[PDB]
């Protein structure tokens, strides 16, 4: 009995020997601990590679491709800094924690340009270098999506593919510049300290490079996805608010310190180390007049920012505004040009508001302020480097993928949606190359399916009957309700195979939640149950009329503009259904690439690999879903070359001498294995599931009977070699006779 | 293309010694090389003009049935025998009607074919009908359709 991978709590997988098997589940032995046995469903075991120590470049160089031996090959590369590994095209990327020396220099952009993949070590530089080739060859825009949990690395990854794409195919010009500069602009304002990310994204980009008919750069274009509003006035413990509001707090001159009426950010409400707060504002200004910012617009935006910040230091009592408060309200009116007495009316009127309707009102003014704000930085950055024209683009999405939490809400509810969405394009898109590969390399029909989440998208999306819409209904109604909301879901999708309640759930904290008060979701990565309470709040974006009125009469231009754009009721759930639909119609019309960013442990740690937290992540991430759709065919893929070095030695001096092709040719005629279970591709033999491990074993056999099934093909291996170089000869003569035609 | 399949499997082969990293495509750079490799000299602009009919794609790059469609021409009957009768004549260097060992090792070499004395004694042995220790044309032609 050979080890075999079997499941462990903590490591994912550990290796163990069946020692009885079951109708349904294995008995598992831990490797030496003898006398321990536990059971494991019998698809919960997967063979093992016999050499533990090798890795490959390609988890497609396997003998046995599933998501342990997937994990282990991850594994043993990251141990050694190899960060990147692929699974064909797709891109496996762990976060390592530390900055590895080499791989993100110049030289090796230099390195990468031109090169195929697989003829280079796995990177984020071939991937974004496939782009541009495919994009000026294909005549076709490109798509590179980069996926995974908070902290995994996709900000990161992102940057150096735009740092690589500039680098190479750009114009030398500050355009290149203003491309790499968009987004670390950008994330002063949309990035914020969480306790799983010190430069969490709290919003979700498409970022896009625009070519013209020559793959030569004419500008870029960036769209952003659900900025976290609740952030902008409460975060919780370990947790900070926007960058901006420190930067600005820590890096200003004394001018603008005395101006904006600025101090340590210990001094503010919506305010709360390693964090060089002081050296990123210096670095934030040099962005800003690198993508053109004049002073007069950065003190604009830092004006907005400071206003904001005194609005929030507005208290209230039993209502009326606190005594000391009347420098917070004074600070607030001065930077964003409102009267005094206005906005103290506002912030307590109808009629008369309690305290908690007060903070609500002061609340709502920040969010949609700063919210408004944000738009602006971002089209702002669209105005540095825009075009009236362009051929093609390479776009970069950078989105939160699908994630756990103890207390899933609206935004993990529109997050979870966008990745059901994207799930199904990487679906779709990965079955669509198996498809291309079958018929380039004849390994004649496909026959491949993976299941479709259509029903689960029209659960959410539906027009009328979607749950979208649903919410929609409810805020409308005279006397909106979290409860009639969620009764309404469970009445009209109460048959929705994608749909539960939480009384039926396994897990006592969800039977906990009343049928009105909740609802699970089965997405493509697991069921999630949501908590409806809040649903009908979060999904309004609009800004009460008295407030809205105040910040849109006030007396700075700035202000006005930031409103220029604008029941009071905005849906965030169908504004967001809009924007991912429109992001999707431009995926579709593109090639497209996957990058799956992995963090390997919740501790910020270098060389620390959490089995069972990667594992869920490739689970979460549709990999194994991918890994399914190869098994189905051809999912050992060996090159030439990689079996001429893997074998020659198993062989006879004579046969080491030919190149690897023809080593190839003579080990199959020799060894008569059927072209059923093994294809002769174009560059590379193509196994059906176990028989690349048969071909191992066949070639590991009796040295001397390998050698008498070499001399058995003697003569058809001469003429071979003979037939070669003839037909290369007349190859020549014909090439010499059509440059002769020609003239 | 519209050859033989037997054709296209012998020029598939062929192909292999254009195609050493193989990668599945070839630019003007091994047709060089190889075409210098067996007597001939084209220059970059004859490579590049003759490239350019096989490449829509402009990428600079050309795979088999590129190959094949760059290697087609009108063709008479004579042509035919012409191309084979001066292939036999890349391998009988001095031109005396036979191919020594001595000679087949030039052109094995010449094409980075990596072998020893003895096996181009095993070759020459295994193309050699009459037994007189040397290849002729009737026995090169043999060969080359076996
Ligand atoms: N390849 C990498 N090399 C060095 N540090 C990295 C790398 N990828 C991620 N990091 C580190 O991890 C942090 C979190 O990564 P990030 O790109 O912000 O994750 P995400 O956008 O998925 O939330 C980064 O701020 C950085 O410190
Ligand atoms: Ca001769
Ligand atoms: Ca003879
Ligand atoms: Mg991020």
């Amino acid at each position: 009995g050979k080890p075999v991978w079997a499941p462990h709590p903590t490591d994912g997988f550990q290796v163990g020997n069946i020692v009885d098997i079951g109708p349904d589940s294995l008995t598992i032995e831990p490797l030496n601990q003898k006398g321990k046995t536990f059971l494991a469903l019998i698809n919960q075991v997967f063979p093992a590679e016999e050499d533990s120590k090798k890795d490959v470049e390609d988890n497609c160089s396997l003998m046995y491709l599933n998501e342990a031996t997937l994990l282990h090959n991850i594994k043993v590369r990251y141990s050694k800094d190899r960060i990147y590994t692929y699974v064909a095209n797709i891109l496996i990327a762990v976060n390592p924690y530390f900055d590895i020396p080499k791989i993100y220099s110049s030289e090796t952009i230099k390195s990468y340009q031109g090169k195929s993949l697989g003829t280079m070590p796995p990177h984020v530089f071939a991937i974004a270098d496939k782009a541009f080739r495919d994009m000026k060859v294909l005549k076709l825009s490109q798509s590179i999506i980069v996926s995974g949990e908070s902290g995994a690395g996709k900000t990161e990854n992102t940057k150096f593919v735009l740092r690589y794409l500039t680098e190479s195919y750009g114009t030398g010009q500050d355009i290149d510049d203003r491309i790499v500069e968009a987004n670390p602009l950008l994330e002063a304002f949309g990035n914020a300290k969480t306790v799983r990310n010190n430069n969490s994204s709290r919003f979700g980009k498409f970022v896009e490079i625009h070519f013209n008919e020559k793959s030569s750069v004419v500008g870029g274009f960036v769209s952003h996805y659900l900025l976290e509003k609740s952030r902008i006035c409460v975060q919780g413990k370990e947790e900070r608010n926007y960058h901006i509001f420190y930067r600005l707090c820590a890096g200003a001159s004394e001018d603008i310190r005395e101006r904006l009426h600025l101090s340590s950010p210990d001094n503010f409400r919506y305010l709360n180390p390693l964090l060089d707060d002081h050296g990123d504002f210096i670095r934030m200004c040099t962005a800003m007049k690198k993508i053109g910012l004049d002073d007069e617009e950065k003190l604009d935006l830092f004006r907005v920012v400071a206003g904001v910040l005194h609005l929030g230091n507005i208290d209230f009592e039993e209502c009326n505004l606190k005594n000391k408060s009347t420098q917070a309200l004074e600070y607030c009116a001065e930077l964003l040009g409102l009267d005094q007495d206005d906005l103290r009316v506002s912030l307590t009127t109808m009629v008369p508001l309690k305290v908690e309707q007060a903070n609500n009102a002061r609340d709502a003014l920040a969010k949609t302020v700063y919210s408004h704000l944000f738009d602006h930085v971002v089209n702002r950055v669209n105005q540095c480097f825009p075009f009236e024209t362009s051929s093609y683009f390479i776009g970069v999405l950078d989105i939160a993928g699908f994630e756990y939490f103890e207390h899933n809400s609206f935004e993990q509810f529109c997050i979870n949606y966008c990745n059901e969405k994207l799930q199904q394009f990487f679906n779709e898109r990965i079955l669509k190359e198996e498809q291309e590969l079958y018929q380039k390399e004849g390994l004649g029909v496909n026959e491949v399916h993976y299941v479709d989440n259509q029903d689960c998208i029209d659960l959410i999306e539906a027009r009328l009957v979607g749950i979208l819409d649903i919410l929609d209904e409810e805020n409308r109604l005279p006397q909106p309700s979290d409860q009639h909301f969620t009764s309404a879901v469970h009445q009209k999708h109460k048959d929705h195979f994608r749909l539960s309640i939480p009384r039926k759930s396994k897990l006592a904290i969800h039977r906990n939640i009343r049928d009105d008060e909740g609802f699970i979701i089965r997405h493509f990565a697991g069921a999630v149950c949501y908590e409806t309470t809040q649903f009908v709040e979060k999904n309004n974006d609009a800004l009460h009329m008295s407030l809205e009125s105040l910040i849109c009469e006030s007396r700075d231009k700035f202000i006005r503009e930031l409103f220029e754009s604008s029941l009071s009721f905005i849906s965030v759930g169908n504004k967001f259904k809009t924007q991912l639909n429109l992001l999707l119609d431009k995926l579709r019309s593109t090639g497209a690439s996957f990058i799956r960013c992995i963090k390997p442990n919740l501790k910020m740690t270098s060389h620390h690999f959490e089995g069972a937290q990667i594992l869920s992540q490739l689970q979460c991430s549709g990999m194994v879903s991918v890994l399914d759709l190869m098994q189905g065919g051809f999912p050992s893929r060996a090159s030439f070359h990689e079996l001429y070095n893997m074998y020659k030695k198993y062989m006879p001096d004579k046969l080491a001498r030919l190149d690897p092709r023809l080593f190839c040719k003579a080990l199959f005629k020799a060894l008569g294995l059927n072209e059923i279970d093994y294809k002769f591709g174009l560059t590379k033999v193509f196994f059906r599931p176990g028989k690349f491990a048969e071909f191992d074993q066949i070639m590991k056999s009796d040295p001397d009977h390998l050698a008498e099934l070499v001399k058995r093909v003697n003569h058809w291996l001469i003429c071979s070699r003979w037939k070669k170089v003839q037909w290369c000869s007349l190859s020549v003569i014909k090439l010499k006779n059509k440059i002769k035609y020609r003239a | 293309d519209q050859l033989t399949e037997e054709q296209i499997a012998e020029f598939k082969e062929a192909f292999s010694l254009f195609d050493k990293d193989g990668d599945g495509t070839i630019t003007t750079k091994e047709l060089g090389t190889v075409m210098r490799s067996l007597g001939q000299n084209p220059t970059e602009a004859e490579l590049q003009d003759m490239i350019n009919e096989v490449d829509a794609d402009g990428n600079g790059t050309i795979d088999f049935p590129e190959f094949l469609t760059m290697m087609a021409r009108k063709m008479k009957d004579t042509d035919s025998e012409e191309e084979i009768r001066e292939a036999f004549r890349v391998f009988d260097k001095d031109g005396n009607g036979f191919i020594s060992a001595a000679e087949l090792r030039h052109v094995m070499t010449n094409l980075g074919e990596k072998l020893t004395d003895e096996e181009v004694d095993e070759m020459i042995r295994e193309s050699d009908i009459d037994g007189d220790g040397q290849v002729n044309y009737e026995e090169f032609v043999t060969m080359m359709t076996s």
